Parts: structure tokens; C-alpha cells; sequence
């Protein structure tokens, strides 16, 4: 999960 | 076992085979058409087209900074994300994305970013010190060493630790432009996978 663009 | 349920393997599997079938261009420098992904990748799924090459170009932007571009007709080449120059292939894996994730998040926390709040971005993704993430690689070396040297990153004390883009980073993007690569993909239109019923109906 990457909570820079949420994907 | 059931068709619906297996159905979405296929596709969540045609996803994956389209990005490692790209990456195999993007390392080539080749020009990719629709019709090769058509023949030589979803030969079955044909009309799918729509929806695996969305969620394959999508896995691609954001994972390793890849970039579909159609050249304007059905033609694509693949560039990197702001047009940077680094990738890590010396033709595996790019590392790009991940150097574009780092830099967003040190240009949200203004000019540095404390080696804390840099691991703690990069843990929620998978990506810890001390554990040679498959993609990516040792993270702690690959920030550190790597980006060092290539003059993407800056690695200095506290007056604790923190990170600052380089002079590399700087020249060849800007804060403007990764805050609004952040801002052009958080706004994306996220594509969904197809039931049986609606991907029937589309023929």
C-alpha cells in the first residue's frame, strides 16, 4: 500500500 | 472453482503478464502497438483491452515511473515518469517509481524529511530496512548509497537524521511537478474489473 497516491 | 471466481484470476493475471510483457519493451526501446498486446499477450481476451492495459499502464505509472505515451494511430512508447534518467537496470525492474514516491514525500514534508518519516512511507508499502525487497532491492542501501551518489538525494545529521532532494533531482524535476504527479494520479478514474454479464454484453 502506498499512502502517496492510495493504491 | 467457480467461473465468475476464476474469471477474475485471469484478468488479475493478464494484468500482471501485460506489465512484465511492457517492461520487456520499456528495457528494449521498442515501440509497442495494440495490435502486438492483442496477439502476442490477451489473445483470449481480446475485447478486455480496455480494462487490462488500464490497470497494466496504471501498474506501471505507479510502481516503477513508467509511462505509456501514444504517440498519436494505436502506437505507445515508454518513457519515465517526469522525465527523469535513472531507472537501476545495470533489465529487471525499474527503481524510478520508487525514487519519485521518495521524492514526493520529502516534498510534502517541506525542504527534509527525517529518516523517520521517510521509513515509515516506505514501510506501509512493503519496503523495510534490512529486507531485500524483490523489486526494489535493499531499501537502506538503495537510498542511502545508490541515490547518494547519483546525486538524486541528500543524507546529513540532524543539525537523528533526514533527507533533501539533490542536485540531480532538482535539475531534472521540480517541486511543482512531483506534487502534481501526486495530484494528476490521486484524481485518477479508477478502473474496475468486469463481471462475466458485463464483459459478455461488450461484444
Amino acid at each position: 500500500y502506498i499512502r502517496l497516491y492510495d493504491y | 472453482a467457480d467461473a465468475e471466481s476464476l474469471f477474475r484470476e485471469a484478468l488479475s493475471n493478464k494484468v500482471d503478464e501485460l506489465a512484465h510483457f511492457l517492461l520487456r519493451k520499456y528495457r528494449a526501446k521498442e515501440l509497442v502497438t495494440k495490435a502486438e498486446m492483442l496477439e502476442r499477450v490477451i489473445k483470449n481476451y481480446k475485447r478486455c483491452f480496455p480494462v487490462i492495459f488500464g490497470k497494466a499502464s496504471e501498474s506501471l505509472k505507479m510502481i516503477f515511473g513508467i509511462d505509456v505515451k501514444e504517440v498519436d494511430s494505436n502506437t505507445y512508447t515508454l518513457v519515465t515518469c517526469l522525465g527523469l534518467s535513472y531507472d537501476g537496470l545495470l533489465q529487471i525492474f525499474p527503481k524510478t517509481g520508487l525514487l519519485i514516491i521518495v521524492l514526493g514525500t520529502i516534498a510534502m514534508e517541506g525542504d527534509s524529511a527525517s529518516e523517520e518519516e521517510i521509513w515509515e512511507e516506505l514501510g506501509v508499502m512493503g519496503v523495510y530496512d534490512g529486507r531485500e525487497h524483490t523489486v526494489y532491492g535493499e531499501p537502506r542501501k538503495l537510498l542511502t548509497q545508490d541515490w547518494v551518489q547519483e546525486n538524486y538525494l541528500e543524507y546529513r545529521q540532524v543539525p537523528r537524521y533526514e533527507f533533501l532532494w539533490g542536485p540531480r533531482a532538482l535539475a531534472e524535476t521540480s517541486y511543482v511537478k512531483v506534487l502534481e504527479h501526486v495530484v494528476r494520479v490521486n484524481a485518477r478514474v479508477r478502473i474496475a474489473y468486469p463481471s462475466l454479464r458485463e464483459a459478455a454484453l461488450l461484444e
